């Protein structure tokens, strides 16, 4: 029971998420390799996602995090590409969608970067880059970003040599 | 899927060698994310 609703670009929040985009975009030390070489981004469009049933889950995860966290949820908007993006948006996140080799255990990982996200819009280390091109950096190709809100609770701190 | 440091419901990764570099978190819980926008890009070729 997923619902998409566009936006239009002269509305405020459009144009808040689009700034968020842009402003974000950072250098990789891979030179391009898995995400591209780009400086920014052409948006084409930018949906609202609306699922009762995820949200009300969302909810009382929150509630449950943030009462054990002396009433602070944490709660941050970030960044999330993925191969699975379009089973996300209709099923929510779960153990399918973790990264299991990540720097910092098997779970679900976010960027304050849109650029690091979009380094996994074609899988791990960018896979084989588009369908079409198969290139990591392909220009033509269109592709799918999530901005998300994220219930970060009582979090630890690793530093990392990244 | 992994499990949360004990007493902690994610974890916040800082880049400590680049300094432009913004951090990353992890969450162990699919249930403490709700994907709110989708967004349809292409990257732009530099000039
Ligand atoms: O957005 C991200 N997605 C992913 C990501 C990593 C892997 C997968 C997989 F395995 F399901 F295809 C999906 C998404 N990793 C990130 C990361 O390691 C740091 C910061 C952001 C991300
Ligand atoms: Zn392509």
């Amino acid at each position: 029971g997923t619902i998409l609703i566009d936006l239009s670009p002269d509305d405020k929040e459009f144009q808040s998420v689009e700034e968020e985009m842009q402003s974000t975009v950072r250098e990789h030390r891979d030179g391009g390799h898995a995400g591209g070489i780009f400086n920014r981004y052409n948006i084409l469009k930018i949906q609202k996602v609306c699922n009762k049933k995820l949200w009300e889950r969302y909810t009382h995860r929150r509630k449950e995090v943030s009462e054990e966290n002396h009433n602070h949820a944490n709660e941050r908007m970030l960044f999330h590409g993925s191969p699975f993006v379009n089973a996300i948006i209709h099923k929510g996140f779960d153990e399918r969608h973790a990264y299991i080799g990540g720097m910092f255990g098997a779970g679900i990982y976010f960027a304050e970067n849109s650029s690091k996200s979009n380094q996994y819009v074609y899988g791990i280390g960018g896979g084989t880059g588009c369908p079409v091109h198969k290139d990591r950096s392909c220009y033509i190709c269109h592709r799918q970003l999530l901005f998300c809100r994220v219930t970060l609770g009582k979090s630890f701190l690793q530093f990392s040599a990244m | 899927m992994a499990h949360s440091p004990p007493g902690h419901h994610s974890v916040t990764g800082r880049p400590s060698v680049n300094g432009l570099a913004l951090a990353e978190y992890v969450i162990y819980r699919g249930e403490q994310a709700y994907p709110e926008y989708l967004i349809t890009y292409q990257i732009m070729r530099p000039e």
